């Protein structure tokens, strides 16, 4: 009489590291779960999805928990009240990690709740577990029988002595010049996130490419495990949409397609609208004449084709929404010295994109305590992120920083700390806060920007400025274009977002996420080539504001003290 | 055998 | 010109000590108001009801706030702000405390919004407020007008030097054996909550019984000053739907009772549903056919309906939902070293509930700092509870643990704690955090469980491993049956819900609630000893894992330092 | 090819301070955005606003933000976090220094979401960025072209040297012996928020009228950037509602004026709803009948109608919904000693208001750090204000203190504490505390009342008693009538609210908020002569309870220690 | 005298 | 010349 029918994959010697998933004893009234092993750090992960779809969705609710059990390095917190309390930004930005390449793989039209959590419950002190999460994750999701096209596998590679090292522990990542996470279907890379010391597009694409043939192993291992262990497919057929689209088309298509070749933006929109509340009338309005479909579901319906039709104008002639050609980047200054009191403030602004940011400087009192599971650790470069609401001309709630704004920071403090100088030469803690002011299409590039200038306004000696852009792609089966420096709203209508930060001596930070199979490697070294363009560019309007650093800190402030008159009162006394 | 979504 | 018409019930020495009931001088306002006063310690309650129910309610909205002010006690706040901020672990427990015996006295079908709230005004450092607390609140309501069937009398229960203690002090608690807080009105105990010596069920319901006859003087008061101060009592009859119960009953009575003799899952719901569509059909459903009873509403009834008959069904026979008699227990499994590297680790599984709990240990600086009005003092038993919904097979936020989970953690930690060793056998501090991946019943016993097993497998020398059990009672006019484990849904389906825990030696903690009159002392016996039967069968399958203590603490980690090679560095140094 | 069209208003020498107003650079996507500059403190304000009402809308949803980043000084956050995060209590106070006078500014009618934030970029260690935050906001709404009748200007006024001084800087502040903030339109002083060293009547109009005067250097500048800088004004027209309300009026008019006249409560209610059921049947319920006029929006102008009636049955005769003259403050009694363990007790009854206030004293430990943008300081007046929904006999959710009762807390701050000991005959950090247990009107005066009996009663030697009173203006072409002690309904039903708080030598605490045109300085004479009488009073009716502080403190607590026997023995230890 | 829901 | 509501 035997309770847990348990099933494991244990085979997976996983470059040098033991990789177990079992599943079938814990959590079994989860639609999905999965204790995972590599080395000797353990997650579970599970997965669990409702079995109908709150009336009036909309969009599809997927929310992702990464948490840690500080038991996991058997030790208490250190709160005040020693339990575990709101996410830390390991744990934020993890679960931001995991949810990026999942969400796309979802059934397009499923819009049930879907939730995932992670949890770590021992941590070997060298294999991280934020990957092991993503695996595990992975793995959950295929068990659960929610319709996920996974699985995905995912991996960090690094680079030591000239070679990608995959996986490596915490040790070898000292060592290494390259941060660099990936993940990915069979298919198709999903999702990079990485921090690099100034390597060239060539040998990140490597190590993108590297993860991608690595990865493969655990991808099998999740679908051996699916196929001794995974629950019944849940039923779920999209729409077959798919026909009055037709219809619509080769009426309002002609219609819409001329209607954006009017520029003067009003009319523009007038046109669009005009071909809509058409098709609308004698289509889908059903009522009046049946039938018919519900009108307003022939709204979506539209949007899809003025989108469609927004894809071809720009693969045909490479004219966009705004009047630019794919690689026009739009006008931009840069201004510092804006709050002559602060230690160092840029103005930067890129079309209708703008950030104020400003760098304090403090010393050892200043630097943040985050305890790790890992080892507790005190941290220097500091940079936190704001995207007020007013940038979008937009009303919302302020305080708290989401997701998002967590996440950018960390893009951006990845794209700025390879170039830092050292703690021997300055001896400073560094804050530096970004306002986002105007926002339309990278908003984080622009935070890149302005930190480089506010830095070197401030006198830090950066070792080089960084520039970062954002870029998009329209991909079809005949053709693609890339798109530089991208628009907001352009950013739903392609079909990969990334953007690339760097020195003019090779990239310091890449950030992908991928809605589709497809992305040749050949096609990412254009996408590539084309961001290095756009980056030089951006560098370029960048010196004509400042160049390099100051050689002195502001009057205010400090060393220490703001005085050199205290400094030396100190030192004499 | 075991039929479902990852193919 | 008189303001304030006072109105005071002082008499009552109460076990020797004065108890003040005062009303008319203070939040006039409110429904019913009192200032209450036992000894020197001093809290206001106070009760407000809406007049009428918010649109589609479905549930009872009942709130109750205990708040400690630290003025209360000549202090202000330790906080950065000095103010007090959210509730803590004393004030949610109490809030708890007050709500589970009020909950079940508000009439049937009433659903208008309730709230509660104690506030503590002054400290005597001798008198708990939380018993006061409890007293205050029931004045508060009978005075209210509130369709309330209480009072609600509460009281303490200490066992010093072979004898029962009414409301001992805080000193005298340092020298009981027991912390018995019982609540009841005149009829009838409604909540017992516990920590105890290893007591027997004997003595345990000795003092269960002694509360509910000294709590009877403050029932006395209560009335006394209901009937000099009350408000006009609020009109609320509820439904005759009384009538077309008799009416669906004899129609889908007996489909029901041999639908329900079906065995297999899927089927037996099928029979089931069946049965209600039917009788809801013609019945109820009113249009096609009036009338009818608003349909849906007849869902409602009959639900009641196949209550009544699962009930009767077990009572006759001693046969359940799952298939189990009234005495079975769910097969068990309980296993150590799950997580080698943490401190110690047990995963236990009883049926569909499973807690995995993990245990560590630190030292001084672990302790949590608890600042009571009482007295500032040190912590060092912690127990965290994690309830995720995975558990249930649901999804739902994370984060920030409820009134729920503080206080199943609160009830395992009364278990465990009579049995840890002493401070000077043993110097750690002990924190035992304990996740539940499956739920179905008892997730708070299986934390006891696992938590002797994870300290065993921890090294901590327990003097006794413990074990609990969760207990329900279906009461009726002919005949009664205690289940042994139950089920969650059978949560619902009964007039008593209790958990026991303790040694082979006897108890650690009772905890009770019951719905309803008529639970005679005779019925709490047999009820005692059916649980005797189930605890001590269950701490027989964990020994089969662990039995006792491993003789030393893991590897990893510490005594202090986690190499003995440091230690002995140290001490020659 | 320029971005960023500049516009300046540079002049405005304003009182030998320069201020620029900056546009058009930053935050372009904003409705108006201003960066705004005073000496060298800088703030950037914006403003944003729905372009439609949601569905149902009610009210009016304005929200402001003021908030302080820490780079504006040049110093990363103290926080274990180092990120700003939840509004401090000088940001709290702030966003409602801008929103009190701006709010009723907004056309009546208007109900889209609006939203200011304002944030402080630089701090120059001298001119306050609160005042520069308010005509910053000030000119962002006007430039928005939102249906805002601005602009205001706003001013501190000091008294130094017995001369008014204009925006006194935080090193002038020190020696100023009024702390003054007003703001208003070009035609009307809209708010007053005042803490005052015993200054006259006279000398604080005098201020209110000084800064009148001088602030209309501010608000012509910003008609002035707004001339060549506004964006198109929304068009907003509301509704000839003043049609049917003539209607309406002739109609139920002489009804509802006699129906006030009904004494006996009930009664009068049943009459009134009579008279509105009544013009409703056969009036804007359209139906049976057209038409007609959405009946349920006839209420709305129902209820304006009585309103009217209310306040011309006032003018004529001067009798109140509760018979009181305008003249007549409520029935009071003051009592000490109530919770004889705290340091120093209070309950205090005005009518239906009523606080418990306690005191507690405590030393150097128990001064809160607050670190402010100007530098970080210690604060040892402490008050906390509690307004719990019990108090109105409703229920809502506990813990965390909102805007309102941060705001009260302060304004009795400002009330009692020109008149604390200084710390040199009195070294103790002093807390109060104070519940308020019932509201009818002027919570936040009963609080400074009990607060002084409070302290009295623990025996801190306040230099001499204060209360404070509420008063309300009803304003007509023909007339005007001063209301003293107002009900907490006739708040929404008079043109100006104000409170006065002082002692028997002069004011401490003006708060004022005025919702219309044409209050004189000859009106508010007056107006501050009745209140005059009225705080007299009050604090007659508060000597009979205490007079003067007792001599010695309260057994417990402390100096230190509560024994004197435990201070000797430090002492000769 | 006095008549509510205790009894 | 610039025409809305503050006048």
């Amino acid at each position: 009489q035997d309770p847990m029918f348990d099933i494991k994959r244990k085979t997976i010697e996983w470059g040098g590291k033991t990789l177990v998933l079992e599943t079938g004893r814990i959590a079994r009234q989860a639609d999905g779960a999965v204790l995972a092993t590599m080395g000797e750090t353990v997650v579970l992960a599970t997965a669990v999805f409702a079995k109908s779809q709150k009336p009036g969705q909309d969009f599809f609710p997927l929310t992702v928990n990464y948490q840690e059990k500080t038991f996991a390095a058997g030790k208490i917190p250190g709160g005040f009240f020693k339990r575990e309390g709101r996410p830390s930004e390991k744990e934020t930005l993890v679960s931001r990690l995991i949810d990026r390449p999942i969400r796309p793989l979802f059934v397009k039209g499923f819009k049930n709740e879907v939730q995932v959590v992670v949890t770590v419950l021992q941590h070997d002190l060298e294999n991280d577990p934020d990957i092991l999460g993503m695996v595990a994750a992975s793995a959950a999701l295929c068990l659960s029988g929610a319709p996920f096209m996974g699985p995905i596998g995912a991996a960090r590679v690094g680079w030591v002595d000239g070679a990608y090292v995959l996986n490596p522990t915490l040790d070898e990542m000292k060592e290494s010049k390259m941060d660099l996470v990936v993940a990915g279907t069979a298919d198709a890379v999903m999702m990079v996130e990485s921090e690099i010391q100034e390597l060239s597009e060539e040998i990140v694409l490597g190590g993108v490419n590297f993860a991608h043939q690595q990865m493969q192993a655990v991808i099998d291992a999740i679908i051996d495990l699916a196929e001794h262990a995974a629950k019944e497919p849940f039923a779920f057929e999209p729409e077959d949409t798919d026909a009055i689209k037709a219809k619509m088309k080769d009426l309002v298509g002609a219609d819409i397609a001329a209607a954006y070749k009017i520029q003067k933006k009003q009319d523009r929109y007038e046109a669009v609208g005009a071909a809509k509340k058409k098709a609308i009338a004698a289509l889908g309005l059903s009522d009046e004449n049946p039938t018919g479909y519900d009108p307003l579901k022939l709204g979506a319906i539209f949007k899809e084709l003025e989108a469609d039709v927004v894809r071809r104008g720009i693969l045909d002639t490479g004219l966009r929404i705004d009047g630019r050609d794919v690689k026009t980047v739009r006008p931009i200054l840069g201004e510092v010295g804006i709050l002559p009191r602060t230690h160092g403030s840029a103005l930067f602004t890129r079309g209708e994109t703008q950030a104020i940011v400003v760098a304090t400087l403090g010393t050892g009192d200043d630097e943040q305590f985050i305890d790790a599971l890992e080892g507790t650790y005190k941290e220097s470069f500091l940079l936190h992120y704001n995207f007020p609401p007013y940038s979008v001309g937009e009303t919302g709630r302020m305080g708290s920083p989401g997701r998002r704004e967590i996440g950018h920071g960390k893009l951006a403090w990845r794209a700025l700390r390879p170039m830092l100088p050292t703690k021997e030469d300055f001896p400073y803690t560094i804050r530096l806060v970004s306002e986002i002011t105007e926002s339309n299409g990278s908003s984080s590039m622009a935070t890149v920007c302005g930190s480089s200038l506010a830095m070197m306004d401030a006198g830090v000696p950066l070792v080089r400025p960084v520039s970062g852009i954002a870029m998009g792609l329209i991909l079809e089966q005949d053709g693609f274009a890339v798109l530089s420096d991208i628009l907001g709203d352009e950013d739903h209508l392609g079909d990969m977002d990334f953007k690339v930060a760097g020195t003019s001596e090779g990239l310091t930070s890449l950030q992908m996420d991928i809605k589709i199979a497809g992305i040749t490697p050949a096609i990412m070294e254009q996408a590539l080539a084309q961001a290095k363009e756009g980056r030089a560019h951006i560098l370029g309007e960048m010196n004509k504001a400042m160049d390099a650093p100051r050689a002195d800190v502001g009057d205010f402030a400090p060393k220490s003290a703001s005085d050199g008159a205290k400094i030396k009162a100190a030192i004499d006394w | 055998p075991r039929r479902g979504w990852w193919r």
